[PDB]
């Protein structure tokens, strides 16, 4: 692609989130998907392989058909409300509608089934771009419509994302399948807290995305696609086991690091409104989570796998790679639980 | 006598489509 | 010479080493200054003087 | 950096240094066809770069001092041990062979980096293009596995497919007595073990293999022993070529500067050599890497990225 | 509390600044200079406890408790300094980092003023103990004993989480100084008693409980021998401080919450004491051992009577020298044999006496002895629970008899009898075994001369 | 110093306790105002304890 | 929660009346810590791109050290105004609604009765 | 054949390059001072001066005082013709009961 190209579609990818971001104005709204999914099509299909093609074509049908959810949800508050506002939604059917489309543009499950196959069609740094940059735009407009979002359906929406998501990742031995199911679950735990606390909502989509940033870029940074692949690690980059190592310490919420920050504060948030059932049970099923987390550092960094020979013309050249924001992202994503009461910047 | 580090058997586990 | 090769890290890039520390020494004495503008502007509203 | 993005944005286009010279041509032959002073006289003509043939410490001779490196820490095989026993037990044949595909996948993209970075051609003696020809030649006799043939074809699938055909590829018809005369009066006490049936697969997989596919994607030029001795020949035969077929001919910016992002990032050229595909022959266990990777940190001018080790002679290190 | 903090600490730059030859010497002498600086904890009075700040206080509990966490890192330098000593330089360092971070993290686990911040850094602790063994145990199935430890502990940890945001909801804090009198009495109910079970099954797995100590012959097993020294020594005595925390909130519910976990236990410390009189691996006798020790401590806390603390801290800190001695025993001939298997090597008595006398010290004190406070620990827990019901003492006194019968078994399965033959890679005992012997023991016995400091805060 | 990393440890100590020092002076709202230690202060002095 | 409160004048980091309150020190602990994240960046950053950690890019290190305490300053001005903003409103409230928080008769333990429950 | 592997490295005797091995270190000069090390730090430092502190610690948890206290206080209800101990821990002038 050529870089003046790719620069002005990424920031049309980035005025498309921005335009959902600022408007007060449901067209708008709608307007800034359609930018945003219009412009993030090419960089799924950055290196014009079938993979890319057909991810790129799931990935079209399941935003094109939550657009139209979405444009129907509005019209049908055009009718009952008679105006266009982002606020609160003046039916349950176009609640409902609302929720789903967003549910659909997320990946929350059920409609989780375009996450673990997209990100595996495309490359490690649009699959970087899909799950954090795009997450960011519809937990906006569920931050706006959360007086009208139906409790029964946000939580059974968040409890069937945290035990598919958890499942999921199980039986995976492709990391951008691993960080997929990982994104799904962590979406459960984002929109659980929303009708509790939005703040908490806002500090996991934040934690989140510096933990995926931080994987996605060591992924990158090694060019490991697959768990047996980042298992030849330690004989290229011993400090990138250790950071791998972090990091996936961080995301399954062990103390005292920074990943534990997000799903404590979703139970004290939670605790407060007398559900204690439910924050439990999706705190154990984040042990699943945890366990393909432990998975991969024990292929990584805990023991050592056999490497093969042409691994010893790999010692003679140093990384040239742009690991752009890798150490701050490994430092925050690890290191940021003694500033826990940061949070309140996002009230 | 000295630390087990994963062999073969254990590491072609990890490397089929699915766990 | 060691290197058959000479590698672009083999001299300091000056005019980023320049970058970095007049960066730095900026940031630093703006802190300071916003700092004591902060303690004045606090001490001044609340009248401790 | 030096090269990247915001150069191809601020003007440095590749095809404004490309002249009718710019070309990349790959000299190939039998084991003593003669053609490594061919070669050189081309690049002597022409006025091209002359790359020697990939050998074991080829990416010793690019990295760090420039000096081979012991074997243990650089091929960790031995072509005359190939030479001595080619049905050994430790598997030098195929380790042998894919470090010399690595070898000759680096002096590619080197060739392609001197190529698209000065817009001057490059001769190249066995290219990657032609490695597979001695592979073959190593499983019609018996020398690698059947296992050993696809753990190649895999690693040349994923890495062969991000580059261009050569040019030009000069071939050098010499039968297997004259190899086998010249290697008698070379003197090489481990080479005169090759046999006759390995000469003859590698001929066998010269004609029938490589210059058939090679004659689509680019234009072959084929001489025999002796008319091969008057370069001239051979560089009015280049000169006068009408290069109408491979894809260089769509190759614009765009496309030159994603291959110019490729070949002067070598861990990425560098990437698909080890696969995860556990061969004997190849694999390495943790212990013994371990051990060598921990060697290969103590040498000098080795521990730290080139510009940052102390013991041989780096200043300014504190305000790099 | 922070002037044992920032030297902690401070052990990592004099860890990783050091010259290569250093990083055992300097790392030990600072340390024991941190242990001979854990003393001044005892400055305990009869009705206060040693309050520092609003995040650190340390009370006549937690002061043993750190003493011997103190204590405990010089030594498992000593213990863990031969076997990695063809490590990689950055591995050592990374090695006693991970140690150096334990330490750090138990030293502000038995002082936390705070419950959740008691939460954060018992489950940290986690981590370190978790990279050790899985990273420095020798054999394959170290991994599979991380996932055990690991998912045991989160397993009954994370109920505890959501119970202890509940007590923050409910009664407005959960600092422990201001739960003594803020607590109120919990009733009878399903909402508490799955309170009381949140409150207390961390703990009960990290004792080990019987039925839920499957991770122990796995981990401590499959961990090197400064992982065994502390899971041994410490972390299995973070479950008995966090109970005699919380069993503070939890009355009366606790008065018929605990009657089938005290059978799990008198049953357990029958049980697991005569799988030690069937344990071919000696390292895996020592842990079923731990376990059976433990019950003890598990059934004088939920007695709750005074004289049942007394024992149970009195018990904790012995076992936790006894136990440490153990395994560096079982190391000493590990580094010797390289098998853990107890009827390869015998007859070591013939071949090394005084380290024969080691074993002998410590398996006298193992079976509790008189008057070593592994026996003040044991009869003062036999006294409360003779007082709690008075037929415990059969399940209680076949267990002194079972005690008695692997600790010599131990004693005469090694030591003594006709040495192996092929066996003659046997050196002689170094120094620095002999060095680690004795600083475990004879802290050991002078403690007998003056036990009232390792008796709690209601001696 | 030839010997200037065996005194990270033990100044860390001394640095520590002083920490403490400094932490008892922001814990003293109840300094002479205990129902139990209240008394007069002594001639010279101005704080029972520090 | 507070998202009523910050309308009225959006997208203000620090608004005017963040400037009544005082500012952290300089010698903030906090602030410390973040300084230590940005010396834990500059190693991790010397140690990814295999130079000498501690001795290899002084400015660079001195850089990261700068704009975390520099970024970090502003986060814990933020974020004192904030929770001083929760504290107003909550002792507002408090205020203007006397009937929903009555004065509770303090009793002291002489007529208090509590069910004593004996261990034994 | 199976994959290049290092062979098991025997099992080194300290006790042959130094017959003088404390076991803390191969080099000689490095063992004997990590051996007065271990030694002064931890027994000429934190066992005697430890068990010196121990031994001389000032009323641990005050439980001379009360019994110096008790001997104060039986001395004044000996003479005074008062019992012992009360069976009543606080004054019963000061407590109110629930009325039945
Ligand atoms: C506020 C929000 C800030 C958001 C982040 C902005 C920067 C990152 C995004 C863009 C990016 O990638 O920039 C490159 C990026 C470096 O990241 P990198 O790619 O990993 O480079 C690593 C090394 O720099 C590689 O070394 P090098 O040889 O290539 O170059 C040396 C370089 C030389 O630098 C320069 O030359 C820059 C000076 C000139 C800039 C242009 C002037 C015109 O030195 C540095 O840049 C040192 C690192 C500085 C720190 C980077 C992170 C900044 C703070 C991020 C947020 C932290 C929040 C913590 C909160 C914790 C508690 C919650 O940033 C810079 O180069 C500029 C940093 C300026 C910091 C200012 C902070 C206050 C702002 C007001
Ligand atoms: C400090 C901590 C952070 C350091 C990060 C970088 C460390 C590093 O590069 O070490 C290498 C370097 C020595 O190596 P080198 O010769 O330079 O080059 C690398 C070697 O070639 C190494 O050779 P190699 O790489 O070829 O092969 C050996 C291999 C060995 O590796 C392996 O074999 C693979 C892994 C083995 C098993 C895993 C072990 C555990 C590792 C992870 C840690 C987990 C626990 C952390 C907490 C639990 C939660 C996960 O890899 C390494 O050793 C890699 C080098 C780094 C090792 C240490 C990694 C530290 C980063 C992670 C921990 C800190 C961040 C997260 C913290 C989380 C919460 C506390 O070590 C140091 O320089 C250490 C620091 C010494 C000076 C400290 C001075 C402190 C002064 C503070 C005051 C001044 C600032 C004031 C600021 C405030 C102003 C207001
Ligand atoms: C605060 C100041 C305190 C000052 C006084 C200190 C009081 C004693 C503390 C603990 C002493 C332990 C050290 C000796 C045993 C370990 C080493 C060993 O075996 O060496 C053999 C070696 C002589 O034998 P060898 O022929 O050369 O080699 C051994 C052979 O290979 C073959 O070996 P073997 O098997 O033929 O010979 C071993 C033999 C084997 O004999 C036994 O195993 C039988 C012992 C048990 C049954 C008899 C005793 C039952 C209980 C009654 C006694 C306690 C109550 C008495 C009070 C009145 C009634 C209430 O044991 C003995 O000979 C030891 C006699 C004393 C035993 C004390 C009880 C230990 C039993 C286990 C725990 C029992 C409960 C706790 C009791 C705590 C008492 C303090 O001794 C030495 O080289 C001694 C070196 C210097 C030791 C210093 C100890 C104190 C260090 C503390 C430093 C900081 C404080 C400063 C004070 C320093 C004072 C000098
Ligand atoms: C290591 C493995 C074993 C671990 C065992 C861990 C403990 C076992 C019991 C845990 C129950 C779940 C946490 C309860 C927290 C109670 C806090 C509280 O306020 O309770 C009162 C509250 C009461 O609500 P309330 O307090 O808001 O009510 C107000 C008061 N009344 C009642 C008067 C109206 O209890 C609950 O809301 C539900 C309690 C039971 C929860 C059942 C769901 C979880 C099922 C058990 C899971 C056990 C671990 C699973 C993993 C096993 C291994 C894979
Ligand atoms: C503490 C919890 C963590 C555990 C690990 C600790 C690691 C750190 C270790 C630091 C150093 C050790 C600390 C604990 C020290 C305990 C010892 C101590 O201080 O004791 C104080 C006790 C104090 O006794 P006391 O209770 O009478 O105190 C008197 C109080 N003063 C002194 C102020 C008047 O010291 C003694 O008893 C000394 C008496 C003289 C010496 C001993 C004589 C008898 C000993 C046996 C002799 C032989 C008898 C016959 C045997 C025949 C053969 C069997
Ligand atoms: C309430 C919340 C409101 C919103 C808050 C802010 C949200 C921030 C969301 C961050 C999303 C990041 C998305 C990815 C970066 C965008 C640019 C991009 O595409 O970078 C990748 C780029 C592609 O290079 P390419 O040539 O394709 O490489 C292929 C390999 N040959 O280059 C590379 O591949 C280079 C490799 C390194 C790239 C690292 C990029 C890290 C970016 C994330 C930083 C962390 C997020 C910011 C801080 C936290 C804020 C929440
Ligand atoms: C395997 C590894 C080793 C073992 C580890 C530990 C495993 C067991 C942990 C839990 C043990 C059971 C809980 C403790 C029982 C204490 C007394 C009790 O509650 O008895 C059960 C109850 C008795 O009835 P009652 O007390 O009247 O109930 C009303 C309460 N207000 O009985 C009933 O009401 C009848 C039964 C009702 C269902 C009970 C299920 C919930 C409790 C267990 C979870
Ligand atoms: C690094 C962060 C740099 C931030 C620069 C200043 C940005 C700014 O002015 O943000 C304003 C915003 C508060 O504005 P407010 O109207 O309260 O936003 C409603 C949010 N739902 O401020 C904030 O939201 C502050 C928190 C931003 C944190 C971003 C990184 C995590
Ligand atoms: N499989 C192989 N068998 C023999 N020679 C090989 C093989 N692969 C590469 N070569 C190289 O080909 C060279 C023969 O060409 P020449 O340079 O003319 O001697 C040898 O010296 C080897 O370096």
């Amino acid at each position: 692609m050529n870089p003046i190209i790719l620069i002005i579609i990424l920031m049309t990818v980035m005025l498309g989130t921005i335009i959902v971001m600022i408007s007060t104005h449901w067209l708008l709204i709608w307007i800034g998907f359609e930018m945003n999914m219009l412009a993030i099509i090419p960089i799924m299909m950055k290196k014009h392989n079938p993979r890319a093609t057909e991810a790129s074509t799931k990935y079209f049908l399941t935003q094109s058909t939550a657009s139209m959810l979405l444009m129907m949800a509005i019209i049908i508050n055009l009718m009952f409300s008679g105006q266009w506002t982002v606020m609160k939604l003046f039916n349950p059917m176009a609640s409902m509608l609302m929720t789903m489309a967003l549910a659909m543009k997320l990946g929350m499950a059920p409609f989780h089934f375009w996450v673990p196959e997209v990100t595996q069609g495309i490359p490690l740094s649009s699959g970087l771009i899909l799950l954090t940059w795009q997450k960011l735009a519809p937990m906006s407009v569920l931050y706006q419509i959360l007086p009208s979002i139906n409790l029964d359906l946000i939580l059974t929406l968040s409890i069937l994302s945290i035990t598919i998501g958890g499942w999921g990742g199980l039986n995976q031995t492709q990391l951008r399948k691993i960080m997929a199911y990982s994104s799904i679950a962590h979406m459960g735990w984002m929109t659980a807290v929303l009708l509790y606390n939005p703040t908490m909502t806002l500090l996991n989509l934040i934690i989140y995305i510096i933990m995926t940033s931080t994987m996605f870029t060591l992924f990158m940074a090694n060019s490991t696609t697959t768990t047996l692949s980042l298992s030849h690690t330690w004989n290229k980059a011993p400090i990138m086991t250790i950071l791998v190592l972090i990091t996936l310490l961080s995301m399954g919420g062990l103390p005292p690091l920074s990943g534990f920050m997000p799903k404590w504060m979703i139970i004290q948030e939670m605790t407060k409104n007398d559900s204690i059932i439910l924050p439990t049970l999706m705190a154990i099923t984040a042990l699943l989570n945890l366990y393909f987390y432990m998975r991969l550092t024990y292929s990584t960094a805990l023991t050592m796998f056999p490497s093969t020979n042409n691994m010893k013309m790999k010692w003679q050249f140093p990384t040239t790679k742009r690991m752009t924001l890798l150490p701050t992202m490994t430092v925050l994503s690890t290191m940021l639980l003694p500033l826990t009461p940061i949070l309140s910047i996002l009230e | 006598a000295r630390q087990w580090q994963p062999d073969v058997e254990w590491a072609e586990q990890y490397g089929g489509a699915v766990m | 010479k060691f290197y058959i090769q000479e590698p672009p890290h083999g001299s300091p890039n000056w005019l980023k080493v320049g970058l970095t520390l007049g960066t730095s020494a900026f940031l630093w004495i703006y802190l300071i200054k916003q700092h004591n503008e902060d303690v004045l502007e606090y001490k001044r509203r609340n009248g401790l003087e | 950096l030096q090269y990247g993005p915001l150069a191809y944005i601020l003007g440095e286009k590749t095809t404004k240094k490309m002249t009718e010279n710019s070309k990349l041509i790959t000299v190939d032959g039998n084991i003593c066809s003669g053609k490594s002073k061919l070669a050189k006289e081309v690049a002597e003509k022409l006025g091209l770069k002359h790359f020697p043939e990939a050998g074991i410490h080829y990416a010793d001779s690019t990295t760090g001092d420039g000096k081979p490196l012991p074997v243990r820490f650089s091929g960790n095989c031995s072509l005359e041990k190939f030479y001595d026993d080619p049905k050994s037990n430790d598997g030098n044949s195929y380790r042998l062979q894919a470090w010399l595909y690595a070898s000759r996948l680096l002096q590619y993209a080197d060739a392609l980096e001197h190529l698209l970075s000065t817009g001057q051609g490059v001769v190249l003696e066995r290219s990657i293009y032609s490695d597979f020809v001695f592979l073959e030649a190593m499983y019609r006799q018996g020398f690698i596995r059947k296992q050993c043939v696809d753990h190649y074809n895999q690693v040349k699938k994923v890495t062969v497919c991000e580059y261009l055909p050569p040019h030009v590829v000069i071939y050098v018809d010499v039968p297997v007595s004259e190899v086998q005369s010249r290697i008698q009066k070379k003197g090489n006490p481990h080479e005169m073990k090759i046999t006759s049936a390995y000469l003859q697969d590698i001929e066998n997989v010269y004609k029938g293999t490589f210059l058939p596919e090679m004659s689509e994607k680019c234009e072959v030029l084929q001489y025999s022993a002796w008319e091969a001795e008057d370069a001239e020949k051979v560089v009015e035969d280049i000169q006068y070529l009408k290069y109408d077929k491979g894809p260089w001919l769509d190759q614009d910016d765009r496309k030159l500067h994603n291959l110019r992002m490729l070949v002067q990032d070598k861990l990425e050229v560098l990437n698909y050599t080890s696969i995860p595909v556990f061969l004997p022959e190849v694999t390495i266990g943790a212990h013994q890497s371990d051990r060598v990777f921990q060697e290969f940190t103590e040498l000098p001018g080795r521990k730290y990225r080139a510009g940052y080790n102390e013991d041989v002679g780096d200043k300014w290190i504190w305000l790099k | 509390m922070l002037k044992y903090i920032i030297p902690t600490m401070m052990l990592m730059p004099l860890t990783w600044l050091s010259k290569n030859s250093m990083i055992w010497i300097n790392t030990t002498l600072h340390s024991l200079l941190i242990s001979l600086t854990s003393l001044l904890l005892l400055n305990q009075f009869g009705d206060n406890s040693l309050n520092f700040s609003l995040t650190f206080f340390s009370d006549s509990l937690s002061t043993p408790l750190l003493i011997l966490t103190m204590w405990l890192l010089p030594l498992m330098l000593m213990a863990s300094q031969h076997h990695l000593s063809k490590e990689n330089l950055a591995r050592k360092k990374l090695f006693i980092s991970m140690l150096i971070l334990l330490q750090l993290f138990l030293i502000m686990t038995f002082t936390a003023t705070e419950l959740i911040f008691f939460y954060i850094m018992f489950e940290a602790t986690l981590v370190p103990t978790l990279i050790i063994i899985t990273r420095w145990g020798n054999q394959t199935e170290r991994l599979n004993a991380g996932l055990y430890f690991l998912f045991y502990t989160l397993a009954g940890s994370l109920p505890l989480l959501v119970a202890l945001i509940y007590i923050q909801n409910t009664m407005g804090s959960l600092n422990f100084l201001i739960l003594q009198y803020w607590v109120q009495p919990m009733p009878n109910s399903w909402s508490n008693t799955f309170m009381w079970l949140a409150c207390m099954m961390a703990f009960m797995v990290k004792m080990p409980l019987y039925g839920l100590h499957l991770w122990l012959p796995k981990a401590h097993v499959e961990a090197p021998i400064a992982g065994s020294m502390v899971l041994a020594a410490i972390l299995l005595k973070l479950g008995g401080y966090g109970m005699m925390r919380i069993t503070l909130l939890l009355n009366p519910i606790t008065d018929f919450m605990a009657y089938p976990f005290i059978m799990l236990s008198l049953w357990g410390m029958i049980m697991t004491s005569s799988i030690c009189l069937r344990q071919t691996d000696l390292k895996s006798l020592i842990a079923y051992s731990s376990v059976s020790h433990m019950a003890l401590v598990i059934v004088a806390i939920l007695i709750q009577t005074p004289w049942s603390y007394m024992g149970a801290t009195a018990l904790m800190i012995a076992h936790g020298l006894t136990s440490s001695m153990l395994f560096c025993l079982a190391n000493s001939n590990y580094e010797r044999v390289h098998s853990r298997t107890m009827i390869l090597a015998r007859g070591l008595q013939t071949l090394l006496p005084l380290m024969a006398a080691w074993w002998l010290l410590a398996s006298l004190t193992n079976l509790a002895l008189p008057p070593s406070i592994n026996l003040i620990g044991e009869l003062f827990v036999v006294m409360s629970t003779f007082s709690w019901s008075n037929i415990t003492i059969i399940l209680m006194g076949l267990n002194m008899v079972i005690t008695a019968l692997y600790s010599l078994y131990m004693l005469i399965t090694t030591q003594r009898g006709k040495h192996t033959h092929h066996i003659n890679n046997i050196l002689p005992s170094f120094t620095r075994e002999n060095a680690l012997m004795s600083l475990h023991m004879l802290p050991l016995l002078l403690l007998s001369l003056n036990p009232k400091i390792i008796l709690g805060p209601l001696y | 110093r030839d010997h200037w990393i065996h005194v990270l440890v033990p100044v860390g100590f001394v640095f520590g306790y002083y920490l403490d020092r400094k932490n008892d002076e922001k814990l003293a709202a109840f300094r002479n105002k205990s129902l139990l230690y209240k008394r007069e202060l002594k001639p010279q002095e101005e704080v029972t304890w520090k | 929660m507070m998202t009523g409160r910050q309308a009225r004048a959006p997208l203000q980091f620090l608004p005017d009346e963040a400037r009544s309150l005082p500012p952290p020190k300089l010698t903030d602990p906090r602030l410390a810590y973040i300084g230590f994240l940005g010396y834990c960046s500059g190693l991790i950053d010397n140690a990814i791109r295999r130079r000498p950690v501690l001795s290899a890019g002084l400015h660079r290190q001195f850089l990261y050290i700068t704009s975390f305490v520099f970024v970090g300053y502003y986060l814990l001005k933020r974020q004192d105004y904030m929770y001083a903003v929760r504290d107003h409103d909550m002792f507002s409230y408090i205020k203007s609604h006397p009937e929903d928080f009555p004065e509770k008769d303090k009793k002291t333990y002489r007529e208090v009765f509590e069910e004593f429950h004996p261990v034994r | 054949l199976r994959w290049q592997e290092d062979p098991e490295p025997e099992d080194e005797n300290l006790y042959e390059k130094n017959p003088d091995s404390h076991g803390y270190d191969k080099d000689p000069a490095v063992d004997v001072w990590n051996m007065r090390v271990v030694f002064f730090f931890g027994f000429s430092i934190v066992l005697v001066l430890g068990s010196t502190f121990v031994a001389y610690l000032p009323d641990y948890r005050m439980q001379e005082w009360a019994r110096r206290e008790a001997e104060r206080l039986v001395k004044y209800r000996e003479a005074h013709g008062l019992p012992l101990m009360e069976s009543n821990c606080f004054d019963p002038s000061k407590i109110q009961l629930p009325e039945d």
